């Protein structure tokens, strides 16, 4: 069952990188609005 | 909750770019579902379709862009590379006029002593008066314009641990003195949900401060009552030099998401610190030790909140961090991942 | 002298000196006196035309060339700007393409457990085959802009300005691939090369290592305690290599033993003129050295070295170090410095 | 075909050259001096034209610590996000490899 | 005769003024600078100079450094006229 674990893993590893990338996108154009 | 994020990552972009992101009425579409699923599935070569599109339209725009702007920077440079080689030329050449007038007056004044022996008269000194006044001495322009040049081509051409500048324009510092003396706007002080004053930071807390700190503490207990796990509070700083304390019940290692919690501990002190408007604020070490977290995990989710915190809220007022540390192993391990953000 | 002066320059700087001609005329002669004072006085008049003249020239000049430079100086702000620009456009295409491949993979996952079909995995690789999410060139075209921007403007870890301005810094990389001058080998009597700097030193030169090794061994002999020798830094990025032979812990005055350990390493640095010397951690662990008391005086051996050698050449001391606690102890101890 | 890579659009820059200026460069000419396969005159000129649009300057004819921070700024945030991007890539290949290969 | 920086800056806002740089006649730019007594001649002869001036016809940190060692030896040099200036004048006072 080592492998489904390390599956979940990855999935857990993708939602972290997905919220991490909006954190960084949404400062980008909030920078770009108040310049 | 990708769709909500995915939206909030629209709505803030410009319209060429949004309605070219696949639509989320998909899911309305497949809520109403092998023939009309076969639809369904055309309707995704549909996306598809448009996202082939639009890439390769941009691409071929990036493509065409970024070779004009590398010859643009290779021009640039080249020309950066002339008017310099000129400057300094010109720099030599008004050098060469300053000796061009030194070297004549010098043969100037031999002449003139080789004339006062022949003749045995004696007018080199009032000769040479008369030539202090010529223009071809007076040479303070040429000084000017010397250090014009000189100008224009400069302008082309409580112990503190570890420091890091960090991108987003804070400064994060491992220092290390007693925390209670060091003149930090905040002080954070991790403790348990009824607020206990034991901790190594409460002990030299109550050192430092009064009577009327512990009763700010009791006070702050009164009024929020219990503290909630990652949760935190701030009292008033009262015989301390900081002007604020933040206290937070730090999570224990083993716990349910106890890694999201600290996380979370970390982003409501700062937080807290930007309700008092407060530029500067002391960490101490958080999560080891006591709360069995291992040193570097505790580091580097520490940092990583810290710096996800300063993404997400670019009109915080805090500009320096400062990282009260004592554990020889803790210092290096937080300089380590410090100098990785 | 003035001829010769005279000889390496520009026409219109010839001719335009002090004519020694007069000479003749001085040795032909207040009738005289007045003709070579007028003589003098258009001599004088020559160098008053002839400096003005190329002053205006070089205002004139200044003038064009501080015009010039500002103009380049706003294209290359303009340059830079549009360089980061379309470092962002092309990062946000590929954001694009990874939030649309995401969905995609989303509303594959709900469609194959709704209708209970398997289409996911076929559908994916079709995906994989279209025009849009093959960023392999896209990512290309980024690393370049990265590469022209860092031409338009290894981790140090900490670093200790001295008093005579000496750079100690506790840096975080290998030591082989470290490009300081001088990299230090500890090693003992033998110049053994399995230790731990031994081995990543070992690992990146190889043969020619090996061999300047067995040579300098040769030359050298029996390393005595506390002493060094410096070795070619063959197929290695550092120019040279000091070998040395650190003290054991306990022994009869092992602390003046490092102390001079060290000293000998930056002499020998100092005697080539080297500019570098990265240090890797000397004396403890090996040696039994505790990991704190070494540091100091390895620090008090440099510091007192840098007093003392007031001639010395070297500029930047490295740290390599990968402990996390020796990094610690490090950054503590050279607060003390 | 219609896929402008780095290459074919230097293959095509040099051909404009040797007809002379972008402005007096003809696509049938480029047509011509490009060897390359299955090239339209269509893309050919579609693509003059996206070049000679880009081309065109007209700001030509017509405190700085505070914006060089904000571009390096900017420029700082992209290139954090271009890293978490491969990171983000790398690992749905392993998920996808992993699900072809086990299912 | 005495050009300075300042009045040339003057004069190069007159020139701009008096339609382009290369279509400038010094008879306007001297009614453009009524002062310090300018005359035709020597504003025609300035802006001769300029217009054939303006004409712009159309490792190497290896040579940046050449160059900077240029300016060095260059600075040098100028600060040892410049001991030659006083020096000279010291000894004229004997
Ligand atoms: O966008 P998702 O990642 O698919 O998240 C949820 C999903 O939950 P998961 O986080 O476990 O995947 C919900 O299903 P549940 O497991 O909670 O039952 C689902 O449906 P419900 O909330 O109505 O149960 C919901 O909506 P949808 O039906 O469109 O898939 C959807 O979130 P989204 O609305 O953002 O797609
Ligand atoms: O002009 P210099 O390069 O300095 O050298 C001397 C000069 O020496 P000083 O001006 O330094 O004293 C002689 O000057 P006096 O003897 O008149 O004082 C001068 O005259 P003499 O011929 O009488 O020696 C002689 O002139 P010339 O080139 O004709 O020889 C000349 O040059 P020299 O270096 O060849 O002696």
């Amino acid at each position: 069952g080592n492998f489904d674990l390390t599956e979940a893993l990855r999935l857990q590893l993708e939602l972290q990188k997905r919220l991490h990338e909006q954190l960084e996108i949404q400062r980008s154009l909030q920078l770009r609005i108040l310049e | 909750k990708f769709g909500k994020s995915l939206s909030s990552q629209i709505v803030e972009m410009q319209p060429e770019w949004r309605d070219n992101f696949l639509s989320y009425k998909d899911l309305k579409k497949r809520l109403n579902l092998t023939l009309e699923q076969a639809g369904f599935v055309g309707l995704l070569d549909a996306e598809l379709d448009k996202f082939n599109f639009f890439f390769l339209e941009k691409e071929e725009e990036y493509v065409i862009k970024q070779k004009e702007l590398r010859e643009r920077k290779m021009a640039s440079a080249e020309e950066v590379m002339r008017v310099r080689k000129e400057i300094v030329d010109l720099h030599g050449e008004m050098v060469l006029l300053e000796n061009y007038s030194a070297l004549n007056y010098t043969g100037l004044v031999k002449i003139l002593k080789k004339y006062d022996k022949r003749t045995g008269s004696m007018i080199r000194l009032p000769f040479v008066q008369k030539v202090l006044q010529q223009p071809f001495f007076t040479t303070d322009l040429l000084y000017k314009l010397v250090k014009e040049c000189e100008e224009m081509l400069d302008q082309l051409m409580f112990t503190v641990l570890s420091t890091k500048s960090l991108f987003l324009g804070q400064k994060l510092q491992v220092v290390q003195a007693d925390i209670a003396s060091i003149d930090s706007d905040a002080v954070v002080h991790p403790t348990n949900t009824d607020f206990y004053i034991g901790g190594e930071v409460g002990n030299t807390l109550e050192k430092k401060g009064g009577k009327e700190f512990v009763e700010a503490v009791l006070e702050l207990r009164k009024k929020n009552g219990p503290l909630e796990v990652a949760g935190a509070a701030v009292s008033a700083g009262h015989g301390l030099p900081a002007k604020f304390v933040i206290h937070c019940n730090s999570p224990v290692w083993g716990a349910d998401k106890c890694e999201e919690l600290l996380e979370k501990t970390v982003k409501n002190c700062l937080a807290l610190a930007d309700d008092k408007k407060l530029k500067s604020i002391a960490f101490p070490s958080i999560g080891s030790g006591r709360n069995g977290f291992p040193k570097q995990t505790a580091a580097q989710l520490i940092l990583k909140a810290i710096s996800s915190y300063f993404v997400s809220t670019m009109s915080s007022s805090i500009k320096t961090v400062y990282f009260v540390l004592f554990d020889s192993e803790s210092i290096g391990i937080y300089v380590q991942e410090m100098a990785k953000l």
